[PDB]
C-alpha cells in the first residue's frame, strides 16, 4: 500500500476541479439576459440547456489543458482527446451537481431542472437515462479525488486515429495508478471491488457519449438551434 | 448448410452453452437469464472471437476456422465492426498477452450486468458480478506479480468492447440463424435444453 507524489497529483486535479466547475457569473449573465421577445417558455429551458452547456465544455477544456502530460502532446491529438471526452465527462459534470432529494441537476443559473425541464425543453427521450447516471454515481459516493482522477483517466484513453496512441496510453496509467493507490489507501474494506466498479464507470461513458451525438442527430432532424460550437466539437452535422 | 451460417449458428450454441455453465447464471429467474444474454449478446460475441482471433493474421476467426478478412466482412456479418474489432480488441489482446482465463473473467463481467434493461434481479446479478472482480484481481496478482497496472489494464477494454457493441444495429449474426423466431423466443428455447 501507500500513496507517494500522487498525492501532489491528487491535490492538484482536485484544485482544479474545484477551480473550473462553474462558468464565470458573467457568462451565465449573458445567458438570461438573451430571452428573445415573449420566450416559448419551453424555449428558456432549451436555450438554457444548449447556452450553458457551450460553457461546459469550455471549462473541461479548461481543465483538461492544466493536465500533467497533456503538453507532452502533439496538437493533433490534443485536440483530438478533448473533442473525444467532452461529452463522456460532461456527464461527470452534471452528475455532481444531482439533488438526491428532488431528483434534479442544479444548473449554474441555480435552476433545478427534473424529468419535467428536460421534457419540456423537447429532451425528455434522454432525460432519465441521465437521471439514471447521476443516481447511480449518488449510490457510489464517489469523492473528489475519485471524481477528478477518473475524470482525467477520460481525458487520456487512447482511442483509434490518435497519432502517438501509445504515449496517452502511458501518461493515463499515472492516473489509473493513484486511483487504485488513493483507493486502496483509504484502507477500507472492498478496495478491489470499489476500485473496480469506479473503472466500471467509463463503460457506462460510452453508451452516454453515444445518446449524447444521438440526442444531437435528433434535435438537427426536428431542425432545432444546436450552438455551432458544440457541432464543431461533437462532429454534430 | 452455409458455410458462415453454420459458423452463426455454432457461435451462437457455444455463447448459450457458455453462459448456462457459469456458476450460478443459472439460478437466476429464466427471465433475466434471457434479459442477460439478449443484452450482453454483441458484446459478448465480440469480445470471444476477437480473443480467438490474436493469432489470425489481418482478421477476424469465427467457430474454428472461417477467417474472415476485411474484403467480406460484410459477408460474414461483422461490417459494422470490423476495422475496431481488430485494433481495439484484437490488438490491445495481443499486446498484454491476455490470457483465456482473464477472457471468461471479463466475459462474465459483461454478462453479470445490473443496468440490464428490465432485469429484475438486479442486487443478485451485481453481487456475482462483484465476485467476478474480486477472482480476477486476485488471479492477475497471483499469476502476474510483476504487473501492476494489469487488472485495471484488462477492466480498461470493457469500455472499448462497449464502444464497439454499439455500432452493431442489431444482435450480431441473428438473421443468419436458422430458426426464425424473436430473440427472445430463440434465447429462452435455447436455455432449456
Ligand atoms: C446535447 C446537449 C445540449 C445536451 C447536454 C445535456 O444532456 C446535459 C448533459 O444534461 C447538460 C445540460 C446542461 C448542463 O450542461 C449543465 C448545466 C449547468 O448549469 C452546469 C454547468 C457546469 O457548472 C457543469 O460543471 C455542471 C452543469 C450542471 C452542466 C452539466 C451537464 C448538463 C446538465
Amino acid at each position: 500500500p501507500i500513496t507517494p507524489e500522487q498525492e501532489e497529483l491528487i491535490h492538484r486535479l482536485v484544485y482544479f476541479q474545484n477551480e473550473y466547475e462553474h462558468p464565470s457569473p458573467e457568462d451565465i449573465k449573458r445567458i438570461v439576459n438573451a430571452a428573445p421577445e415573449e420566450e416559448n417558455v419551453a424555449e428558456e429551458r432549451f436555450r438554457h440547456i444548449t447556452e450553458i452547456t457551450i460553457l461546459t465544455v469550455q471549462l473541461i477544456v479548461e481543465f483538461s489543458k492544466r493536465l500533467p502530460g497533456f503538453d507532452k502532446l502533439i496538437r493533433e491529438d490534443q485536440i483530438a482527446l478533448l473533442k473525444a471526452c467532452s461529452s463522456e465527462v460532461m456527464m461527470f459534470r452534471m452528475a455532481r451537481r444531482y439533488d438526491a432529494e428532488t431528483d434534479s441537476i442544479l444548473f449554474a443559473t441555480n435552476q433545478p431542472y427534473t424529468r419535467e425541464s428536460y421534457t419540456v425543453a423537447g429532451m425528455g427521450d434522454t432525460v432519465e437515462d441521465l437521471l439514471r447516471f447521476c443516481r447511480h454515481m449518488c449510490a457510489m459516493k464517489v469523492d473528489n479525488a475519485e471524481y477528478a482522477l477518473l475524470t482525467a483517466i477520460v481525458i487520456f484513453s487512447e482511442r483509434p486515429s490518435l497519432s502517438e496512441g501509445w504515449k496517452v496510453e502511458k501518461i493515463q496509467e499515472i492516473y489509473i495508478e493513484a486511483l487504485k493507490a488513493y483507493v486502496e489507501n483509504r484502507r477500507k474494506p472492498y478496495a478491489t471491488t470499489i476500485f473496480a466498479k469506479l473503472l466500471s464507470v467509463l463503460t457506462e461513458l460510452r453508451t452516454l457519449g453515444n445518446m449524447n451525438s444521438e440526442t444531437c442527430f435528433s434535435l438537427k432532424l426536428k431542425n432545432r438551434k444546436v450552438p455551432s460550437f458544440l457541432e464543431e466539437i461533437w462532429d454534430v452535422v | 448448410v452455409s458455410d458462415i451460417c453454420q459458423a452463426a449458428d455454432r457461435q451462437l450454441y457455444q455463447l448459450i452453452e457458455w453462459a448456462k455453465h457459469i456458476p450460478h447464471f443459472t439460478e437466476l429467474p429464466v427471465e433475466d437469464q434471457v434479459i442477460l444474454l439478449k443484452s450482453g449478446w454483441n458484446e459478448l460475441l465480440i469480445a470471444g472471437f476477437s480473443h480467438r482471433s490474436m493469432s489470425v493474421k489481418d482478421g477476424i476467426m469465427l467457430a474454428t476456422g472461417l477467417v474472415v478478412h476485411r474484403n467480406c466482412a460484410h459477408q460474414a456479418g461483422v461490417g459494422a465492426i470490423f476495422d475496431r474489432v481488430l485494433t481495439e480488441l484484437v490488438a490491445k489482446m495481443r499486446e498484454m498477452k491476455m490470457d483465456k482465463t482473464e477472457l471468461g473473467c471479463l466475459r462474465s463481467i459483461v454478462l453479470f450486468n445490473p443496468e440490464a434493461k428490465g432485469l429484475k434481479s438486479t442486487q443478485q446479478v451485481e453481487n456475482l458480478r462483484e465476485k467476478v472482480y474480486a477472482i480476477l484481481e486476485e488471479y492477475c496478482r497471483q499469476t502476474y506479480p510483476d504487473q501492476s497496472g494489469r487488472f485495471a489494464k484488462l477492466l480498461l477494454r470493457l469500455p472499448a468492447l462497449r464502444s464497439i457493441g454499439l455500432k452493431c444495429l442489431e444482435h450480431l449474426f441473428f438473421f443468419k440463424l436458422v430458426g426464425n423466431t424473436s430473440i427472445d423466443s430463440f434465447l429462452l428455447s435455447m436455455l432449456e435444453s
